[PDB]
C-alpha cells in the first residue's frame, strides 16, 4: 500500500463560513429545530429571528468553549479514575456596527420597543436601574458554496444571553463597535444548548463522504410504471422523485434523460407530462451511479 | 492549445478572467481585459474607455483552506482625468463591499470571492507615449475560493510506479 | 433566495463620532434629558454645561463596561440557572490638553472659583487635604454628517466622577495631559446612569430603518383645507406641517410644489403667505412617498 | 463621457477635487489644480503662484467604516522660496488642524475631513528646467467620510442571473 | 450653529514645560508659596533652592498619581453609595546625571 | 508676493531662516544661506565659507501639541577639511545641547528649539565639478514650538456658508 491512503483526506469537507450572519430572536418565539425547509430543501429562517446586521469582517465571530473538569481520584492511582466534566459553556463575541433597535436592546439588556421618537425623530435610550436577565435565541449561519450549490453551516443556540462587553474606543477614524460575548445557556424544552448544522445541495453531495447516513450505493424511481392522460385530465402530469438508499431525496441533482422523447418527455425535473400514448423509458442520469425506469402514456 | 491529462481538473479559478466578465457585464460597451488589443491601441485622440486587470505576486495561497489570495491591478483608462476617477470609483464601490459574494462566469462556473481589499490606493499616473490618455490605478487583494482542494497524489504515485517502479 | 439578504447589512447605520465632545458641568445644575430643541429639533446644549476643550485625537474616549456575574446554582446543574448581574459600572478616559479652570478643577478634586489670580496673573492651585468627593454632570457629543445633514450621537451621564488618574510624563516634545478616568453613577432623580442618545436630520433619515417606531408609510399635511387672506390680514400667512404616520414632523425634509403659483405660492418650507385669491394643489415632494394637499386663498 | 449604470450612485468623494474646491475658496486669485495647465507653462520669468494636490497611494480604505483614508501630496509653486514657503505654511495650518471638519464643495456635496495628518514634511526642491520656480511639496494623509457605503450586491446578482443564470 | 463652537478648543493653553528643572532644599528653609516676585512678576526662586542639575531628556519626570478608592456599599445597591478616596500619593521620577 | 488672507496669521516658524539668522550672528562674516548663490559660486579655487541649511522630510508635526519636528541638513563648505570639520564642530556645539532655547530672529520673533538631536552623523562628502571644496555634511532633528496653535475653522466655515450655502 501507499501511505497517503491511510490519511485519507478529503480536502472537501473543509467548509468555511464565508458570509457570518448572527440572528437574535425574542425570547417568546418557537426556537429553530432546523434551517430546511421541509418542502424545498432550501434556507428558510423562521419568522421572528432579526439580524444583528454587519459587524467586523477580520475579527469575526470566536466561538469559544471552556470545559470543567474533575478527576476524581479516590485511592490513589498512576492515572485519575473516571474525569468527568461538570460545565462546557459556548460563548461567542462579534463586533457590531449597526445601530439598529436590537443591537442597541441587547447591549443596553432592555426593551426598547415602547421608545417613542419625538417629533423630530431624536430618540434617547437610558440605561436600566438594574441589568435585566433578557434571553435569546441565536442562529450564527454561515454559506460556503461548491459551484452554484451552497452548504448552509449553522449553530442553533436557543438561550443566549449577554455576559460581557468590551470596552468601546471612540475615535475619528473607526466607528463605534459593540463587542458582546453572548453565553449560550441549555433550553429546557429543545433540550439542548448549541447544534450545528449542515444543509444544501452541497451537503447532499459531501454527506455520504461525511459519514452520516449509509452509502450512496443504489438509486430507485418511486413510479414504477405510471400512467399519464394525453388529454389535460387529472392525470395529465405525474411527478418523478429518484431516491438512492441513503434515503436522500436526488430529485434535483439527477437529471432525467427519455430514449423515446416522442412518446414521454421528462425534463431534469422529472415532469412527466407526456406527449403522445405511447410507453418510454426514462433513465435517471447521474455520475458513477445511474438509475432506470419505464413509464406509459395513455390517454 | 495544452493537451493536459484527461484525470486533471481545474482547481483555480482565473482571477482576471472573473473580473473581466463581471465587468463586461456591469459595463457592456467598455472594454475590460488584461492586455492592450491592438485595435484599442490605435486611437489615441478620441480614445474609448477600458479597464485592465492584471494579477500580481502578493497574498498567500491556502490550499487546506480551499482559499486563492492575489494582488489584483486594475488600471482605468479613459480620455479624461475625471471620467478616470468616476470609472475608479465605479470600480472601488463594486469591489470593496464583497463578502462571500457569488459570480457565475462566461464559463459557467459561479465563483465565490471571500473579501476584497485594497493594497495600494488609487492614483492618476503621468502619461507616457499615449499623451491623451488619463489612467487610474489602484492595487487590490483579491481572496477567492478554489475550485476544489482535490489532490492528485494518487495520479501521481501510478506514474512513478508504472514507469520507475 | 440569496444569501446575501439573510445579513440585512444597511451599511449606513454606522455612525463615527468625528468630533468627540466632553461637556462637564457642577452638580447643581438640572441634567440634560436630551440634546434636541423642542422647537426645532436642532442641537440645544442646556446653560451650565462647560467644554473640557480638545482632548488627544489619536487616543479618544475609551468607554469601558464592567459587568459583576453572579451564576447561582443551588443544588447543581449541568449549566447556571437565574444567572444574574449585580452591578454595571460605565467609566470614560480622555486625555485632556486644555489648562482650563474646570479641567484642574476636576484634575485636583477641589473648588476653584475663589481663587483670586495676583496682581501679576499668577495663581498657586493647592491641592486639598482629602480628595473631595466632587459630582459632575458630563455629556459625551458626537457628530456624523451625512451630506449636510448631521447626526448628534451622545451620551448622557449625570453622576460621573473621578476614579484614577494615569501618570504624567514630562518632557520637551509633548504638552502636559491629564487622564482621568470618569466613573457614571446612577443619579436618584433621573434615575439612570448614562442614556446614549442620537439627533439630527441624519436620524430623521435613518430612525426608520433603525427600527424605532413605525416604518414610514404615510404623509400627511394638518390642514385640510387652509385659507389665507389677500389683504396683510392675521390670516394672510399660514404654516404646512407635513408629518408621516411615524410621528415624525418631516416638514423640513419635504419640499413642497405648487401646481398653481399664482393663487397660493408654497415654498419648501410651507409657506402659506399666498399671491392671489384661489385655490391652488399643493403637493408635499419627497422621495419613495408624496402627498397631496389644497390650499385656498381668499381675503 | 463613461456612461455608469442608471442604478448606481456615487460612494467616494474626490479629495483631490474637494481640496481644488477649497484652496480656489480661500485663495481666489491663485490658481489650484491636480495638474499643469499648459497656458499655465507658458510664463516662468513671471510664473504666477499656484497650488497642486495629487492622490497618492497610502493608507487603507475602510468600507464597513464609511472612511476612506488617502495621501495627498501638495506641490507649492511660486516664483519665491519665501512666497512659496508662506503658502506651504497657509495650507499646513488649514489642513491639519481639521477634525471632523465639513465643507461644501463645487458639486453642492458638503464632505467631512476626519483628519489631516502629515507623514512628510515640507522641502524645498531641487529646481529642474524651470529654473526660476521655487517649488515646496509636502505629504498629507488625510481620511474623508464616504458618500454612502451602500453595497450593490443586488444589482450583480440579478446581472449574473439575468445573464447566465 | 456650528460643531466646533461647542468644542471650544482654545489650543493656546497646552502649556509644555521645555526646559524642567528640579530644585531640592533642606527641611529646614521656608516652603515657597509661590515663584512670583511681588514687585517685578517674574520668576524669583527664594534662597536654599539648589538645583539638582540635568537630567535624561528622553525620559523626563513621570508625575505619578495613586488612588485609594473605598466605595462603601451598606445594604446592597446596583450602584455604591457615597464612594470615597483613602489616600492619594504624588511621586515623580528622574535620571539625575550630575554628580553634585 | 503672495496676498494670503487678511484674518490669517503665521502659525510655523521658518527653522531654515532662524538659524541662518542664528549663525549669521554667531559667524558674522561667514555667510550662511538656504541656496548657493550666484556671487558665491563665482571664487572657487579661494573660496569662502558658507553654512547651507536645509529642511528634509522628517518628524511628525503635532499641531495640537503645538510642535513642528522637522530634518535639517547642514552643509559645511570650506576651502579646507580641517576648517570644514571645526565648522561643523562648532555647528553640532550650537545645536546639540538645546534644550527650550530662545532666540529672536531678525523678524523679531522670539522662536524656541524644544531640543536638537542627530540622525546622521558629520561626513566628509567626495568632490564634485568644484574640486577645491571640502563639504561636510550632517542632518539634525530639530523640533520647534509653533507661533500660535490657533485654528481658522470660523473663516473656513463662513466661507463655504457664504458663497455655497
Amino acid at each position: 500500500t501507499d501511505f497517503y491512503t491511510i490519511k485519507d483526506a478529503q480536502a472537501d469537507l473543509a467548509i468555511a463560513p464565508l458570509n457570518l450572519t448572527v440572528l437574535l430572536a425574542p425570547y417568546s418565539t418557537t426556537p429553530a429545530t432546523t434551517l430546511e425547509s421541509p418542502t424545498d430543501g432550501s434556507l428558510a429562517i423562521p419568522p421572528g429571528y432579526k439580524s444583528v446586521g454587519h459587524f467586523e469582517k477580520q475579527a469575526g465571530l470566536t466561538l469559544g468553549n471552556e470545559f470543567d473538569s474533575k478527576d476524581i481520584e479516590a485511592y490513589g492511582e498512576p492515572e485519575p479514575i473516571r474525569t468527568i466534566i461538570n460545565k462546557r459553556t459556548t460563548t461567542f463575541d462579534f463586533a457590531m456596527y449597526q445601530n439598529q433597535r436590537n443591537v442597541l436592546e441587547l447591549i443596553w439588556t432592555q426593551d426598547f420597543s415602547n421608545i417613542q421618537p419625538s417629533e423630530f425623530g431624536g430618540i434617547v435610550l437610558e440605561a436600566p436601574k438594574v441589568p435585566k436577565n433578557i434571553y435569546y435565541r441565536a442562529i450564527l449561519v454561515g454559506m460556503d458554496d461548491r459551484n452554484d450549490r451552497p452548504i448552509w453551516l449553522y449553530w442553533l443556540m436557543p438561550k443566549v444571553k449577554l455576559d460581557k462587553l468590551d470596552n468601546q474606543t471612540l475615535n475619528d477614524d473607526n466607528v463605534i463597535e459593540y463587542k458582546p460575548t453572548l453565553k449560550a445557556f441549555r433550553d429546557d424544552v429543545v433540550g439542548y444548548s448549541v447544534a450545528q448544522g449542515f444543509a444544501g445541495p452541497g451537503w447532499r453531495d459531501l454527506v455520504a463522504t461525511a459519514g452520516f447516513g449509509e452509502a450512496l450505493t443504489a438509486l430507485t424511481i418511486t413510479p414504477g410504471s405510471p400512467t399519464v392522460t394525453v388529454a389535460t385530465g387529472a392525470s395529465h402530469t405525474a411527478q418523478l422523485l429518484v431516491e438512492g438508499d441513503n434515503g436522500i431525496n436526488y430529485t434535483p441533482d439527477v437529471v432525467f434523460t427519455s430514449s423515446a422523447p416522442d412518446k414521454a418527455s421528462v425534463s431534469a425535473a422529472g415532469l412527466v407530462t407526456g406527449v403522445a400514448a405511447g410507453s418510454a423509458t426514462i433513465t435517471a442520469t447521474k455520475g458513477a451511479l445511474t438509475a432506470t425506469a419505464t413509464v406509459t402514456v395513455t390517454a | 492549445a495544452v493537451v493536459l491529462p484527461d484525470w486533471y481538473e481545474e482547481a483555480f479559478v482565473n482571477v482576471e478572467n472573473l473580473f473581466i466578465d463581471m465587468f463586461t457585464d456591469l459595463l457592456p460597451d467598455y472594454e475590460s481585459g488584461c492586455w492592450a488589443p491592438d485595435d484599442w491601441l490605435a486611437d489615441e485622440i478620441e480614445v474609448k474607455p477600458t479597464i485592465w486587470f492584471f494579477r500580481l505576486p502578493g497574498g498567500r495561497v491556502d490550499w487546506d483552506g480551499r482559499k486563492d489570495e492575489c494582488q489584483l491591478q486594475v488600471m482605468v483608462v479613459t480620455g479624461s482625468r475625471d471620467d478616470s476617477w468616476r470609472l475608479m470609483d465605479f470600480v472601488r464601490a463594486m469591489l470593496l463591499p464583497m463578502q462571500g459574494d457569488k459570480y457565475k462566469m462566461a464559463d459557467g462556473y459561479t465563483a465565490q470571492i471571500r473579501c476584497a481589499g485594497e493594497v495600494a490606493g488609487p492614483q492618476l499616473l503621468t502619461p507616457g507615449q499615449r499623451i491623451d490618455t488619463r489612467v487610474v490605478t489602484a492595487t487590490f487583494k483579491v481572496s477567492v475560493s478554489m475550485k476544489s482542494a482535490k489532490n492528485y497524489k494518487q495520479k501521481l504515485y501510478e506514474l512513478w510506479q508504472a514507469l520507475r517502479g
